[PDB]
RNA sequence: CGCGGGGUGGAGCAGCCUGGUAGCUCGUCGGGCUCAUAACCCGAAGGUCGUCGGUUCAAAUCCGGCCCCCGCAACCA
RNA sequence: UUGAGCCUUGAUGUGUAGGAUAGGUGGGAGGCUUUGAAGUGUGGACGCCAGUCUGCAUGGAGCCGACCUUGAAAUACCACCCUUUAAUGUUUGAUGUUCUAACGUUGACCCGUAAUCCGGGUUGCGGACAGUGUCUGGUGGGUAGUUUGACUGGGGCGGUC
RNA sequence: CCAUAGGUUAAUGAGGCGAACCGGGGGAACUGAAACAUCUAAGUACCCCGAGGAAAAGAAAUCAACCGAGAUUCCCCCAG
């Protein structure tokens, strides 16, 4: 499905309020990419489904580190 | 500016009108003056003497180049050509070569049927 | 267009060093190295300008020093230039005498002024470039 | 985004500053190519002390132990017979690691991820001189001839 | 509720930016022309520029206002 | 390639009176020079072509202040900067060209494998485009929710409120 | 090449059903407004997932008014 293997953003629902408020229902979707990450220690390319901000998060964390709860979660890159 | 000092002078002394463009040896434009932008608008323009101020006014268009020596290419039917090519003699300009470029087809396209 | 004095004077005057307020009183002497006195030139740099007349500043300054109770004129850009004395003498008689017009340019305030009176001064010894006190 | 490196670059850094590139330069190429490692604290500390002189000059040693490999093709003068047609008209050109392989037998052990060609996959015959980057400071310079089988 | 634009002899257009040195196209009249009309070339008569204030050694152009026509996007008593 | 801002040597805008390519006032009325002058030759640049400028350097230790008539004071030193230029550095932007390493591949080949899916691997071509997410203008009876007044010699039309 | 992907075997666990309650993911419209679109109806009906005998929450980055009070939950008041 349409979830970030890293951070587990969901497509949350909302409104699309007009000029004149009429409320109809929506969905905000979590800018997902397949994107390959070189991880050092396995010198394999690891591909994983990731949101834009999950980017980031593995850009701030080690990609291992990121993967070390991947394995926690019981994900399956 | 460039500051170029041959270049060509080409003629499109046509039935109606002429043009005088001067351009640098590769064939670049530098100036032009008609016969038409020299007042003349009509049957004035189709005479010889609204070519020779056609062409003295092309001369004093082409002043910030310098040019020194002018090669002529003359085109067409109209009554410029004997008369366009002596105010650039008397403008200051140095007459290299002349040659007439005048296209003429190996017989093929049909031509108007024009004028009864 | 620039010879031998001002060669001195524009590499020992550093006017995009702009300076700040016990710095800059001293370092602009030796830029008046002339067979004659020079005196101080003043370009307070303002929030005026003519665009119409009400942006408008007159005054005078009630110096005890002087060069003297010295007057001003406006400019139509936006400058002040001003003389309160000369530079031969002592180093530290001219701080009181920058902010003793800016205490006269205080009480002096422009009534169409959306905005600061002045964001920074910058003097000179009448010959060489500017010094930039605040 | 702030990363340390570990070779030179074919750019601004140089073994040792910590230049700050744009995010998709030291992830996309950077890291995976082994010429960066991200700059956190714990890899700072882990330049000066671990990797400033120990093993980051066997890269440069190496280099130069390659900067004679660099010239052990002392012939680089090799012909190749494909079939052709008459006057040039070659069926099909050699590629790269046909030309790779052609030093390999008569040199250098080289694949075609080290050979640059300056003009297209060498369509026809004659002696043209294909480049070789083996190395990634300077090229070597290699003449090569293609005649019919 | 706000962005800039156009308003010039009876009728239509430039020169606005880079300030002074109001020009053309037609229609009206006066000549020349022709067997006559048309066309054509020369000269002239008609406006001081929608209106109100500014400054400069000089403005019909620039500075804002004010009016009409806009071309739009805006607009929840 | 290149605007646009920005640092700074350097640069800009003669109506006329009448020497005066000078922006406004002045500060102050002399800078200047032998860590080698006025006058000049020119490469140019600029140009209402009116007129000023500078560089190999000739010449080579003197030029010149309000004086002159001026509505004005003289890049002879001048401050800050006005219209426009300047090159150095910066700042991004704008395109343009090329690259490959993201990403695409419903190209080829190998393997998982007895498999037209899929995945992995080589390789080719594309390549920072494409595409997707968020935001945003336009379009949008394709679809949806609804509105579409009352009196009235029946209602509509006409009229009226 | 290594190594991974895969394969085989063993061990352990899950699956499914069930009335209400509970937490979460989705989520109407008729209706009311004397029409109707904001708004109501209602985060109700329903769908889906998950669990327990209860579940949820829960030991202050909370309130208070400078006096203080001390996790959560539920009832009565504040108060229509």
């Amino acid at each position: 499905s349409r979830v970030c293997q890293v951070t587990g953003k969901r497509p949350v629902t909302g409104n699309n309020r007009s000029h004149a408020l009429n409320a109809t229902k929506r969905r905000f979707l979590p800018n997902l990419h397949s994107h390959r990450f070189w991880v050092e220690s396995e010198k394999r390319f690891v591909t994983l489904r990731v949101s834009a901000k999950g980017m980031r998060v593995i850009d701030k964390k080690g990609i291992d580190t990121v993967l070390a709860e991947l394995r926690a979660r019981g994900e399956k890159y | 500016r460039k500051q170029v000092s041959d270049g060509v002078a080409h003629i499109h002394a046509s039935f109606n009108n002429t043009i005088v463009t001067i351009t640098d040896r590769q064939g670049n434009a530098l100036g032009w003056a008609t016969a038409g932008g020299s007042g003349f608008r009509g049957s004035r323009k189709s005479t010889p003497f609204a070519a020779q101020v056609a062409a003295e006014r092309c001369a004093d268009a082409v002043k910030e180049y310098g040019i020194k020596n002018l090669e002529v290419m003359v085109k067409g039917p109209g009554p410029g050509r004997e008369s366009t090519i002596r105010a650039l003699n008397a403008a200051g300009f140095r007459i290299t070569n002349i040659t007439d470029v005048t296209p003429i087809p190996h017989n093929g396209c049909r031509p108007p049927k024009k004028r009864r | 267009k620039l010879t031998k004095r001002m060669r001195v004077i524009r590499e020992k005057v550093d006017a995009t060093k702009q300076y700040d307020i016990n710095e800059a009183i001293a370092l602009l002497k030796e830029l008046a190295t002339a067979k004659f006195v020079e005196s101080v030139d003043v370009a307070v740099n303002l929030g005026i300008d003519a665009r119409k007349s009400d942006q408008n500043v007159r005054g005078a300054t009630v110096l005890p020093h002087g060069t003297g109770q010295v007057r001003y004129r406006n400019d139509k850009n936006g400058i002040i230039h001003t003389t309160i004395g000369k530079v031969d003498f002592d180093a530290d008689k001219l701080k009181e005498n920058l902010e003793a017009l800016l205490v006269a340019l205080k009480k002096a305030k422009p009534t169409q002024a959306k905005g600061v009176y002045i964001k920074k001064v910058s003097i000179s010894t009448t010959m060489g470039a500017g010094v930039a006190v605040d | 985004m702030q990363v340390i490196l570990l070779d030179k670059v074919a750019n601004l850094g140089s073994l040792g500053d910590q230049v700050n590139v744009k995010a998709g330069y030291a992830r996309n190429f950077l890291v995976p190519q082994g010429k960066a490692v991200p700059a956190t604290k714990k890899n700072i500390e882990f330049f000066e002390a671990r990797r400033a002189e120990l093993e980051a000059k066997l890269a440069e040693v190496l280099a130069a132990a390659n900067a004679r490999a660099e010239k052990i093709n002392a012939l680089e003068t090799v012909t190749i017979a494909s079939k052709a047609g008459d006057e040039g008209k070659l069926f099909g050109s050699i590629g790269t690691r046909d030309i790779a392989d052609a030093v390999t037998a008569a040199g250098v052990e080289v694949a075609k991820s080290e050979v640059r060609l300056p003009n297209g996959v060498l369509r026809t015959t004659g002696e043209h001189e294909v480049s070789f980057q083996v190395h990634s400071e300077v090229f070597a310079k290699v003449i090569v001839n293609v005649v019919a089988e």
